[PDB]
């Protein structure tokens, strides 16, 4: 038996809706390999959005209202018998993920970790096994290497710049370490009980080598698609960019590094963006346009030039000269 | 008060 | 319970065997982290007090007045004497101490005490790091007695010794402390007891209090000994030494705390089932005094589940009598200020003192509601009013204690405050 998973909500996802919100891929790449019965814990208004998604499999699990990290799976504890997969928000996806949980069988651990494309993190010669992630401020104290942990594996490589995504192919023995000791908490920083060389049922510890997280994430938005479904007007002047059904296809535009949903009222004239707009867009009358991530619910025509200004919900404006200083819209 | 004027009449003949 | 009388000390002199000394009773817990310096709990002691033609102050002990502040100086004074000791006041001390990291302490145990004692340290810099920081959030809370514990000169050099006070209290514009006069102790030396500790109780009158009022409780203390492998029978509910504000507890008084966990779907507020709670048991600092008086401090036992009590994650929940008075909206307003500095630690830059953040869009907040700090993300905020954003419908009294934090750091700031409509 495999046969589950789930994903944390918060890290350590409302507002942020780039075609849509954080979900487009996991649940692809999650599911486009098997993983058709899956217990998906969330947390309220954004537990009843679950027909547009379309996925042949969603069980939500909600929770109380003010809560951490570990306390997640000990909630979700009473039902989950064997091989668990527990993911996070904070992912792009741009690799072939039969690779991590492979090797994960590969040396029958219960650890796994990802770290590839104030940061330091080791693993051996092979490139598989690890020892501790180190920190900008957590780290205050320089570093400390344990003397049987260096005696025995004889190298140690530390990692400079990569990007964490905080999968843990994982199995049963720690999450009855975590529901045995209830208020040992912080799934991220929770390494330090990993002893690799010092109970409760020979241990096998064991790693592999995204978003910025306030709630924007929006600078790694320029990402191709693995549009095409679009009211194909075919006359704009337009270069990397999206756009789904149901949506206004006008004229006299330029277009560069953009996104565009569904329902959303461009028919007039525009210029380049170099900007993100989400579903329910209207923007007329000779817009150019500079540096603006466009959430729902938009509006705006007349002379409106964007220079370096990201939008939010509720835009009303019409005519602002921009300069570059972002500001709330 | 009498107390501030009392240290420093009585008990710093002998503090520093 | 008639009077709570409050020391607050800020940063770095000493505050462990000065409480000894004059109060009698040490704070002592579990898993405690009792001190450093100072200590960062609600310093409190038992007393009974009587005057017998004697200016000193005794104990609930009655045949000595003394202390164990210093080893090598005595001068003492004319203690009292034996034969079944007297009350003139149910009085008992309490500390409320000054780093920045005890918020529901320092901010549940202040409001609910009745006269205070700031104090000032002597084993700090020639810059004063925290004199204008930890009686500036009792500011809004709107005590009355209030006096100028005045502590250390005794390992204080003579070039920062007689003058610079009177500097500290010119640099406390946002603390309550011009009609505060200086009735002097020493921290070491202790001297003079009988007129040292003698108008920290004489000169204070009872504060205006209120004597048949609701109890509104804000309670400072939940706890609880059922530890894995325990007894059968421990049925209780808060057992708390209770601080008292308002309203007397007799037995079979009534109070309520109307949201607890919020109720059946958790978007509204109120429903109208009230919380039934008779408290009966009372334990008046020595003795089981059921008929509770209001403004001091009572050993509070209540009857609720068991299993809520155990860590008290319920730092200044309002328990309020029949009457339902307090608000009913989930849409926070209040009438706020700034703190002018940056203040905590001691430079001579002006840099991180710089402006004030003030909220925003897509940006948390977190604010000290009584002792509550809760928030979420916020969707429009103007300029110069303050509408606190939050996700707990509660119907509390009036957040008039409330202390704006605001990372920076491991450890979060004092940027705000605010008076409820």
């Amino acid at each position: 038996m495999e046969f589950q998973a789930v994903v944390m909500a918060v890290g350590g996802p409302l507002l942020p809706v780039g075609n849509k919100p954080l979900i487009w891929y996991p649940l692809n790449l999650l599911e486009r390999v098997g993983f058709e019965e899956v217990i998906v814990v969330t947390t309220k208004a954004l537990c009843a959005e679950f027909k547009m998604k379309m996925k042949p499999d969603i069980v939500c699990i909600p929770d109380d209202a003010d809560m951490g990290t570990a306390d997640s799976l000990r909630y979700i504890y009473p039902k989950l018998k064997t091989d668990v997969l527990v993911l996070s928000c904070d992912l792009i996806t741009d690799v072939a993920l039969h690779e991590v949980v492979d090797l994960f069988r590969a040396y029958d651990a219960s650890l796994a970790m990802l770290m590839r494309k104030r940061d330091f993190i080791g693993v051996d010669s092979t490139g598989k096994r690890l020892l501790f992630m180190a920190n900008e401020a957590d780290l205050d104290e320089e570093l400390v290497i344990k003397g049987s942990i260096l005696q025995k594996h004889p190298r140690i490589r530390f990692h400079t710049g990569l990007v964490d995504a905080h999968l843990y192919c994982l199995k049963k023995y720690i999450v009855d370490f975590l529901m045995e000791n209830g208020s040992i908490t912080s799934i991220r920083s929770e390494l330090i009980p990993y002893l690799v060389r010092k109970s409760s049922q020979s241990l096998d510890i064991y790693s592999f080598i995204a978003p910025y997280d306030a709630c924007w994430n929006a600078c790694r938005g320029d990402r191709w698609e693995d549009s095409s479904a679009q009211i194909v007007s075919k006359h704009l002047v337009g270069v990397d960019s999206l756009i789904g059904p149901e949506t206004q296809i006008g004229e006299k535009s330029s277009i560069k590094r953009s996104v565009i949903g569904s329902s959303c009222l461009i028919k007039d004239r525009v210029t380049i963006t170099n900007c993100l707009l989400m579903n329910s867009v209207t923007v007329e009358e000779g817009s150019n346009i500079q540096g603006s991530v466009i959430c729902n619910n938009a509006v705006i025509e007349k002379g409106a030039d964007i220079k370096d200004c990201l939008i939010g919900s509720g835009q009303r404006i019409e005519a602002k000269a921009k300069r570059v200083n972002e500001v709330i819209v | 008060d009498y107390t501030y004027e009392e240290l420093l009449n009585r008990v710093f003949n002998i503090m520093r | 319970a008639t009077i709570n009388i409050g020391t607050i000390g800020h940063v770095a002199h000493g505050k462990s065997t000065v409480v000894k000394a004059i109060s009698g009773v040490h704070t002592v817990r579990f898993k405690n982290e009792l001190e450093r310096n100072i200590t960062i709990k609600l310093g409190y002691a038992n007393a009974k007090i009587y005057k017998l033609d004697d200016p000193s102050c005794p104990r609930p002990e009655c045949y000595r007045s003394c202390g164990s502040s210093t080893p090598d100086e005595f001068p003492t004074d004319i203690p009292g004497t034996k034969g079944n000791f007297k009350l003139v006041r149910h009085v008992s001390f309490v500390d409320c101490p000054g780093h920045d990291i005890l918020m529901a302490t320092m901010l549940n145990g202040a409001a609910v005490m009745d006269a205070a004692l700031l104090l000032i340290a002597g084993n700090e810099s020639c810059p004063q790091p925290q004199t204008s920081e930890h009686l500036a959030a009792i500011e809004i809370m709107k005590l009355k007695h209030i006096l100028i514990l005045q502590n250390k000169i005794d390992l204080v050099k003579e070039s920062q010794a007689k003058e610079q006070y009177e500097q500290i209290l010119a640099f406390v514009q946002g603390t309550v402390a011009e009609g505060a006069p200086i009735i002097p102790i020493s921290a070491q030396l202790k001297y003079n007891i009988e007129v040292v500790c003698e108008y920290i109780v004489k000169k204070i009158p009872v504060p205006p209090r209120d004597f048949t009022s609701e109890p509104r409780l804000i309670v400072i203390r939940s706890f609880d000994v059922n530890k894995p492998g325990c007894e059968v029978d421990d049925l209780k509910g808060g057992v708390a030494g209770g601080s008292i504000l308002k309203g007397v507890l007799k037995v079979g008084q009534e109070i309520e705390v109307r949201p607890g966990i919020v109720s059946k779907d958790s978007e509204g507020k109120l429903m109208c089932k009230p919380i039934f709670s008779k408290i009966v048991s009372l334990f008046a600092e020595h003795n089981d005094l059921q008929y509770a008086a209001p403004g001091g401090l009572i050993g509070v036992g209540t009857k609720i589940d068991p299993t809520l009590c155990r860590a008290d994650r319920m730092v200044g929940q309002v328990l309020g009598a029949v009457g339902a008075l307090p608000e009913i909206f989930t849409e926070l307003e209040i009438s706020y200020f700034l703190l002018r500095r940056l203040l905590g630690v001691r430079t001579e830059g002006d840099k991180k003192a710089a402006k004030v953040q003030k909220l925003s869009k897509n940006e948390v907040l977190m604010v000290n509601i009584g002792s509550l700090s809760t928030g979420g993300r916020v969707s429009a905020v103007k300029a110069d009013l303050g509408k606190i954003v939050l996700t707990n419908p509660v119907c509390t009294e009036v957040g008039e204690k409330i202390a704006l934090s605001r990372r920076v750091e491991k450890h979060w700031r004092l940027i705000g405050w605010g008076q409820i409509r």
